[PDB]
C-alpha cells in the first residue's frame, strides 16, 4: 500500500503483516529479480521481520555488513 | 537666519535683470528684510508681522495661503504654470509685485523702499555671502563624493566575499558528505572484520 | 551555513554513537565465544 489510508492504519495496528512501499515492485520489475526488502521501502515491521532486520540492519536505514552510498 | 537671492525682470526696463535678496529669521510670517539691486544703486526695505498681517487682512485671505503665495513669488518658487510681474517706480521709490493671470492681474504685494546711500557695501556683502555659500557647497559635495566612493568600494568587496562564500558552500557540503562516507565505510569494514572473526571463532 | 553544519554533524555523531555501541556489544560478546 503506497497510501497510508484507513485500511493501512488498521493493518498497522495489527502486528501480523508487513507493509511495503509500491516502489518495491517497480524495483523488482526493473531488475527482474526477487530483491529482498529494505527499511526504506517498508513502513511497518512484523516481530519476526523486525528481529530479522535488527541483526542485519540498524535502528535506521544504515546496515552493518553492506556498505552505504551517497 | 536664512536668506534667498533671486533674479527679476522689471517691466519698466525689461532688458536688464535685477537681483532681490530677502532674509528672514524663521519664516516670512514674522517678517523679513528685502533689498533690491541692479549693480549700480540699491534700495532696502523691511516688512514686519504687523504689516504682513494687515496686508493679508486687506486681502481677506488666510494667513497660511498668503505666506505660501509670498514665498512662491519672492523665493523664486515658480510653479508649473504661474507668472508674477514686478515693477519698481524709482521716482516714488515704490516697488510692488502682482500675479499676472492671463489678462487679469491681481496685485500681491507693495512696499516703499529707501535708496541706501552706500550701494557698494550691500553689493560686497551679497558677493561675500555668495562666495561663502558656494565654498560650503563645494566642500559638502567633495565630502559626499568621497563617502560615496568609499561605500561603493566596500560594497564591491562585500559582494565579492559573498560570492566566494556561496560558491564555497557547496564545496564544503560535498567535502563533508565525502568524508562522512569514507569514515562510514571504514566502520563497515571494521564491523565486517569483527563479524568474520567471530564466525571463525 | 551554521545551521546546516550543526544539523549534519549532530546526525552524523548520532549515527557514529549507535555504530560504536553496536561494535562494543560485538566485542563484549566475542570474548565468551
Amino acid at each position: 500500500a503506497g497510501s497510508e489510508n484507513i485500511r493501512v492504519k488498521n493493518i498497522i495496528l495489527s502486528n501480523k503483516h508487513d507493509v511495503v512501499k509500491p516502489a518495491w515492485l517497480l524495483e523488482c520489475f526493473k531488475t527482474k529479480s526477487f530483491v529482498p526488502w529494505q527499511p526504506r521501502f517498508m513502513i511497518h515491521m512484523c516481530p519476526s521481520t523486525k528481529e530479522h532486520f535488527a541483526r542485519e540492519y540498524d535502528c535506521y536505514g544504515d546496515s552493518y555488513f553492506i556498505d552505504t552510498d551517497l | 537666519m536664512e536668506r534667498k537671492i533671486s533674479r527679476i525682470h522689471l517691466v519698466s526696463e525689461p532688458s536688464i535683470t535685477h537681483f532681490l535678496q530677502v532674509s528672514w529669521e524663521k519664516t516670512l510670517e514674522s517678517g523679513f528684510v528685502i533689498t533690491l539691486t541692479d549693480g549700480h544703486s540699491a534700495w532696502t526695505g523691511t516688512v514686519s508681522e504687523s504689516e504682513i498681517s494687515q496686508e493679508a487682512d486687506d486681502m481677506a485671505m488666510e494667513k497660511g495661503k498668503y505666506v505660501g503665495e509670498l514665498r512662491k513669488a519672492l523665493l523664486s518658487g515658480a510653479g508649473p504654470a504661474d507668472v508674477y510681474t514686478f515693477n519698481f517706480s524709482k521716482e516714488s521709490c515704490y516697488f510692488f509685485f502682482e500675479k499676472n493671470l492671463k489678462d487679469v492681474s491681481f496685485r500681491l504685494g507693495s512696499f516703499n523702499l529707501e535708496k541706501v546711500e552706500n550701494p557698494a557695501e550691500v553689493i560686497r556683502e551679497l558677493i561675500c555671502y555668495c562666495l561663502d555659500t558656494i565654498a560650503e557647497n563645494q566642500a559638502k559635495n567633495e565630502h559626499l563624493q568621497k563617502e560615496n566612493e568609499r561605500l561603493l568600494r566596500d560594497w564591491n568587496d562585500v559582494q565579492g566575499r559573498f560570492e566566494k562564500c556561496v560558491s564555497a558552500k557547496e564545496a564544503l557540503e560535498t567535502d563533508l558528505y565525502k568524508r562522512f562516507i569514507l569514515v562510514l565505510n571504514e566502520k563497515k569494514t571494521k564491523i565486517r572484520s569483527l563479524h568474520n572473526k567471530l564466525l571463525n571463532a
